């Protein structure tokens, strides 16, 4: 669907100059915060330099999100990009800093590659013997292609997978010999009259050719948690899903390093190094401030990229104030970039992009009302008119949207800088920190 | 380790820890039934139950290394520890592709060793003469190579 | 067994029984005294914008406030809402003080009521043999397996369903069911089509008395089809998919029959597992199999999160799969919970108030709550006299809205144990004092009330 | 064969085999036998 | 080869009479720290320690952690070395004082031989012979086996316990397989399926091995590297043994418990046993806990009975704080937020700010570490916002002007590059002073205060 | 009916000569002692009976997390 950063498509920078475009892929208004973050995106897309700190600062509503979205859509979907929120960490079952160094771990991607056997061929003969009441099995499967006539054999687990498969006589199988999957992809025969419950005819593929046994070398990507909570525990496994790990002891990560080291020189494994976003950083305590300047001291950490609306504000967990609610013993460490409240003629075609995403039609003389609107409120109110007046254009049945259902819109949902006048006019029947009357 | 046991010097202590540090009714109910009572329940008149009516123990979620911790070597790590062997392997498997018979040379036997592991993980068919090998056994072996062109390296 | 009564089925009165709907015109523009509410214009037309939002599936995380003081309607156009809507679309309304638990953190009940608040619709075919067994009569193989005794090429089975039997030539390995399940002669089961695998249900009703004492459960002959090809619509919130993949319900072995056997605990979901549940879904959206249907996630009582719980719903709702959260406040300037600094307005913090759309609610006119009364009256059936209504407008007036629709029930009572049929002056002048309100309970709180000391309130 | 059941599945069709030694049990009243 | 903010330290760059010579092996300058971080791992070499408090004073900026990695890189590998934090303590499993005796005995090695009793054959025939077994509920129950392993030279003819049979049930063990039975614990890795029975036409994707060569009942010692905490982990949750404590506490899931006073001291007796026997060498070592202040008073309690042992590792505090309360009691302030009763055990080093030669000199080998090559105006420049700015500020506008080089199609760093990354990426000072002066108001271009 | 082994008698001690038992003598009193036994129990104790399984048959707590 149209989510609020669905119009966005990458970042919008040059390839070979990075200066920022005034009008590129959805990041339209802004050139100073978005040639850093192409920077910044330069030195993540290198891979070598570890443990830096980007602070993303500025006004609400200036696309803070909106350049980590688009530094997330121009990685693509191969350097892991956490999208954590400061308030997650704060967990009952696990402790505050086994919190952050999980969310650490999440971004540093291995990625391995391995061999896996699969097979190709029509299947001439099932054979399975089963005991009676509990026992062992045994297996023989006859497979033919154009070329080969091999007797396989089976053990439990194959036989497991075929009658979970319901593999007949006729069928085009393809067999992980590693993984031990089954994938039906057809038959070369039609479907017998003998039998009722026989299913449903499948796609008709003809014979394969070639041969059996085919390698393929496959590519799979782990991050460094999924490795944690594998080799952690015996026998629960699945845990990195349900959320269930309690806490990872010291003597797991000491070896997993030592081993991921190796498997980064043996030619194994190669280690792709990741962005860890972490949204409104301000909520976050001291507590946490005095892991993670420390935690970006070693090989393994990631390239964090935060952000934060406040002034001087007070660091929770603390008596005091700072710059951005952060310490200053951590933002020596960090390396901030600013962004700037927006211009009416930007505002107007940021209006125009949201507008073209969500297929609403306008007249000038709208958009300039709406500019109008969105000079005094926000973006935040104005996409929010922009599709109320196009529903409100559907109701009375109009092509394209005009001042009039503007004005409607205007007319029902307040705007914030109307709703704190609407607080302080009747501030008698608003419960405050005191009581409050009925009429 | 093991767990802690109490050493107290009677004949009861004893049968307490075996009857609960064992315990043969959870072990019974954890791994299945004996194959004596898996014949009398198969081969009866009628049909009778089993009080570990399958085997209770949990599918392990690790192939290679189920419920223990003891691991071995991993001849990945054998064929790329050695550059040589690394480049054998890439050899061999274009070799047989084509179906050419390879005789492969040594300096050493002791690496002749090494190597007949290697050929066993790859499920090649091998011979090999040495000067262990002995003069019939010489004649044997070579006579095999060149008999039975199932033989891949020698 | 269970004995059935035949008594009146009626319902229970709630606070908002006579609410049906928003009623609106064709065009949007709303009417007063329609579907039970009296007046509030601008409120029905916004929340009539808003339904119209939701079944357009152009919502994709936007979220409403519903500003306004106590006893305005806020609850009530959010029933008017949900009423509208239907039964087809989910709605989930927790509270403020439902995030708190001890088992997850708070920021989690939070996705797990977004998860609750959409739905899933899947359509699918159900291809199943059916019915009690009469016959397992093998036959011959043309030819043996040398090396052994029988050997049976086709295995029939007479399905005889409520309606009419059949007989069915099936593959001979089901005979691993029947030895397993033990199917005889008198026991419904069903073959299903993708794999073929008989499970028994039961003893059928009519050998409920071969034997005299040897009983289990008698099910009946299945009244129905015997060969059903039925298609089934199918409704699954996400939720229930993050719960199933999260703690998978039955399996065989001893940890899983703990599980299931002790208490079913809470427990956080990670985030890897919420975006491969998206990114699947939204793949089977696209081979056209599933709809997804986005609903109202209607956090009543919204100044009870603190400030830990907005910076989560930004995350939240900047999601691409997400429904819209209707908030709903009754505060002006208030301190935010968690935060002990900053004075908000309606308990929202500055940065989470740019998002919504912000809807008012203003004070009812003194000629519109009579009407409320009215509606009220004529919903629960207390008829009561014209000069009684102007006197229950009187003390609505006065004192309150939710006081004037409370002294009904007790007027009523005293009428009917009065002796009378219709509420008069006089049952509402005698139940205005055994009921007091708020008022005169802290007038006498203070003026009685003087200090701490034997005949006297404990302050 | 003691104990084991054969199930085999060609092109023509598919039967199933049973050992002489398990006709007299339990397990050959589905195949017809008995006891 | 990734270039971490401590890549360029490799040790304290010391001289043969333990003076530091300045400019050597990573540092600049900063000698009264060096000297005194080398009578630090000299005392730590000298096994005479049960105990010992070193405090690293200093503000922030001026290289507490780099002298933490200069010792850890001068005691070497085999030498136990533990770095926490101040936050890291507070758990929800455990109180917190068990996470600190954790990590007291992380800080404490031990190398032990072992002698392991492998029989390692391949299995022949496989028989179970079972005993009386009358009315208790269970039924029958397997009490004897046969096992006969055929190695290569010299077969043998086994008999097994229940346990170790429950050990080969639950591996899967055939007859063809080659196994390892270990009598320590009882276990038994199947390793696959004999050359003898190898067929190409097989599916199971089994691991082909050889006839393992020697003896079937071999005899092989190894050396092993073990801390205490490992001891405690491993007599607190067994998970060895074919019992059933130890195979239904490996399915749960793993709890950090409290090791409590009796098994850390009966641990210390069978480590004793085994150094009398010859066979173990102890090594203690180093908890590094960065961050003390963050530590309340309820651990610097703890910390006095826990270095009063008779086996303690050397304790090396960072604290970068001046005059400060201590987060447990909020009414007594103290220096570096260590209670004045805590800081008498502590042998203080300070820590001095740096000079405007000496950030010129870090600069340097900061880029000729990270790869970064350039001019000496543009080392000026970095170091005129070194003195003005902050240290570990001008280390970080390297790395972004390098890029902005490779954009401009330069390979050395000129003045034009850092002059442009100064004013895309900009410091605390100058943006909290933005922060100030444009958010004059809150409203819809403000900050929320 | 509650039953303990207290050992083997030492009648039958010297069987074999290294069994392992714990060889007592035959009590010289009456075979059927009859005393009788005045004792207490409080709710709370039943309490606990009746909601949780305890100490007999409970031996799933041996492993104590949980
Ligand atoms: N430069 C921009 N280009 C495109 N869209 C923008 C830009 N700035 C803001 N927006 C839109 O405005 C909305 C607010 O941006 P966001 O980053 O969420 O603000 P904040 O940083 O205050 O959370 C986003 O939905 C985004 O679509
Ligand atoms: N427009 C209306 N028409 C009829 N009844 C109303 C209307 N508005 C409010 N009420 C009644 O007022 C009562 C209290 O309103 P309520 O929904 O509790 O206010 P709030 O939403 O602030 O909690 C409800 O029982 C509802 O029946
Ligand atoms: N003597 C030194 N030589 C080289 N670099 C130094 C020196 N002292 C400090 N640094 C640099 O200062 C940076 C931060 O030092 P660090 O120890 O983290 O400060 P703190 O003492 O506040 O923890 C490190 O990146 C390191 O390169």
């Amino acid at each position: 669907l149209i989510a609020a950063h669905s119009h966005i498509r990458g970042l919008g920078v040059d390839a070979d100059t990075l200066e920022p475009r005034p009008s590129s892929q959805g990041l339209v208004g802004q050139e100073k915060a978005r040639k850093a973050a192409a920077v910044v995106l330069e030195m993540i897309k290198q891979g070598k330099i570890a443990g830096r700190a980007v602070l993303i600062a500025g006004p609400p509503s200036t696309g803070k999100t909106a350049i980590a979205m688009g530094m997330a859509q121009s990685l693509g979907q191969d350097v892991p990009f956490t999208t954590l929120a400061a308030s997650e960490i704060f967990s009952l079952e696990m402790s505050k800093t086994e919190a952050l160094t999980q969310a650490f771990r999440k971004s540093i991607g291995v990625r391995i590659k391995e061999e896996s056997e699969i097979m190709e061929g029509e299947v001439v003969e099932i054979q399975i013997d089963r005991s009676v009441t509990g026992g062992a099995k045994q297996g023989k499967l006859t497979i033919k292609t154009t070329d080969m006539e091999a007797i396989y054999d089976m053990g439990s687990k194959m036989i497991d997978a075929m009658t979970k498969e319901r593999v007949m006589a006729g069928d085009i199988i393809s067999i992980d010999k590693s993984s031990g999957k089954i994938t039906k992809l057809g038959r070369s025969y039609a479907r017998s009259r003998d039998y009722d419950a026989m299913g449903v005819d499948t796609k008709f593929l003809q014979c394969p050719e070639g041969e059996l046994q085919k390698r393929k070398e496959v590519v799979h990507t782990v991050s460094l948690h999924e490795i944690d909570v594998i080799n952690s525990r015996t026998q629960g496994f699945l845990a990195l899903f349900s959320g269930d790990t309690g806490e990872i002891r010291s003597e797991i990560r000491d070896q997993i390093n030592t081993k991921v080291a190796e498997w980064k020189e043996e030619g194994k494994a190669e280690i792709v190094p990741g962005v860890l976003f972490i949204d409104e950083v301000h909520m976050l305590d001291i507590e946490c401030f005095s892991y993670i300047n420390r935690a970006l001291e070693s090989d393994l950490a990631p390239i964090v990229i935060m952000a934060s609306n406040r002034g001087v504000s007070r660091i929770r967990g603390t008596d005091y104030k700072s710059p951005h609610g952060l310490p200053l013993d951590f933002l020596d460490r960090v390396v901030i970039i600013n962004t700037h409240p927006y211009t009416p003629d930007e505002l107007r075609q940021i209006l125009s992009i949201r507008a073209q995403e969500e297929e609403v039609d306008l007249t000038p003389d709208a958009l300039a009302l709406l500019t109008k609107i969105g000079q005094e409120a926000g973006l935040r109110y104005a996409s929010n008119l922009i599709t109320t007046s196009q529903l409100i254009a559907a109701k009375r049945r109009a092509k394209q949207v005009g001042v009039e259902d503007v004005q409607r819109s205007f007319k029902l949902f307040y705007d914030p800088a109307r709703s704190v006048r609407f607080v302080q006019e009747s501030e008698k029947r608003l419960i405050g920190n005191d009581g409050v009357v009925d009429f | 380790a093991p767990p802690i046991e109490v050493v107290c010097d009677s004949r009861s202590a004893v049968i307490e820890r075996e009857n609960i540090m064992f315990h043969p009714a959870m072990r019974k109910a954890l791994f299945g039934p004996t194959p004596s009572e898996i014949k009398e329940a198969s081969f009866g008149p009628r049909p009778v139950t089993l009080y570990p009516p399958r085997a209770l123990l949990p599918a392990p979620d690790h192939d290679k290394q189920r419920f223990t911790n003891i691991t071995v070597p991993s001849m990945a790590r054998f064929v790329t520890d050695s550059g040589k062997l690394a480049k054998l392997d890439e050899l061999l498997r274009e070799l047989k592709e084509g179906g050419h018979r390879v005789l492969l040379y040594f300096q050493m036997t002791r690496m002749i060793d090494l190597m007949e592991e290697y050929l066993t993980y790859r499920n090649y068919k091998y011979c090999r003469l040495d000067g262990s090998t002995k003069l019939e056994d010489r004649r044997d072996t070579v006579a095999d190579f060149q008999t039975r062109p199932e033989i891949f390296i020698f | 067994i269970s004995e059935v009564r035949g008594n009146t089925r009626d319902h229970r009165t709630a606070a908002h029984t006579h609410i049906k709907g928003l009623g609106l015109n064709s065009s949007g523009i709303a009417e007063k005294q329609a579907a039970g509410f009296v007046g509030q214009c601008a409120a029905r037309e916004a929340c009539g914008v808003v339904v119209d939002l939701i079944k357009a599936h152009k919502m994709a995380g936007r979220g409403v406030l519903l500003a306004g003081g106590p006893g305005t309607g806020k609850t009530a156009l959010a029933l008017a809402i949900s009423q509208e809507l239907g039964t087809k679309i989910p709605f989930c309304p927790i509270t403020g003080s439902e995030i708190y638990s001890t088992e997850v953190k708070k920021t989690e009940v939070l996705m797990e009521n977004f998860r609750r608040a959409i739905g899933l619709r899947v359509r699918e075919t159900k291809d199943v043999y059916e019915g009690e067994v009469t016959e397992m009569t093998p036959e011959e193989a043309e030819n043996p397996l040398g090396g052994y005794g029988k050997t049976i090429s086709t295995l029939l089975i007479g399905l005889k369903s409520a309606r009419g039997q059949k007989k069915l030539r099936l593959d001979p390995s089901i005979y691993e069911a029947i030895q397993k399940e033990r199917v005889q002669v008198g026991d419904v089961i069903y073959i299903e089509t993708n794999t073929g695998a008989c499970k028994r249900v039961g003893r059928s009703d009519a050998y409920a008395t071969e034997f005299d004492l040897e009983a289990e459960e008698y099910v009946p002959i299945p009244k129905g089809e015997v060969h059903k090809k039925k298609e089934i619509v199918q409704d699954v919130t996400l939720h229930d998919l993050d719960v199933a993949n999260a703690r998978p319900q039955g399996g065989q072995d001893i940890i899983s029959m703990m599980g299931q056997l002790m208490k079913p605990k809470m427990t956080e979901i990670t985030d890897k597992l919420r975006m491969e549940i998206n990114k699947v879904v939204q793949k089977y959206i696209n081979q056209g199999v599933a709809e997804l249907i986005p609903g109202v996630l209607f956090i009543d009582e919204a100044h009870m999160l603190d400030i830990e719980c907005f910076t989560y719903l930004n995350k939240a709702l900047e999601s691409p799969i997400a429904p819209i959260v209707v908030l709903a406040s009754n505060r002006g300037i208030a301190t935010i919970r968690g935060a002990d600094d900053l004075k908000a307005a309606h308990g929202i913090p500055p940065d989470f108030l740019q998002r919504l759309l912000i809807i008012p609610t203003h004070p009812y006119e003194p000629d519109e709550i009579r009407r409320i009364v009215r509606i009220r009256a004529q919903t629960e059936g207390v008829q009561l006299t014209d000069a009684a209504v102007d006197r229950v407008a009187e003390h609505g007036v006065r004192i309150s809205l939710r006081y004037c629709l409370q002294l009904l029930a007790p007027a009523s009572i005293l009428a009917r144990v009065n002796g009378r049929t219709q509420v008069d002056v006089q049952d509402i002048a005698e139940a205005e004092e055994l009921f007091l309100d708020a008022r005169r309970s802290a007038n006498i709180l203070t003026s009685t009330g003087e200090s701490g000391g034997l005949h006297g309130f404990i302050s | 064969d003691p104990m084991m059941i054969r199930w085999v599945n060609n092109k023509m069709g598919s039967v199933v085999a049973v050992p002489e030694e398990l006709l007299g049990t339990h397990a050959g009243v589905v195949f017809g036998a008995g006891p």
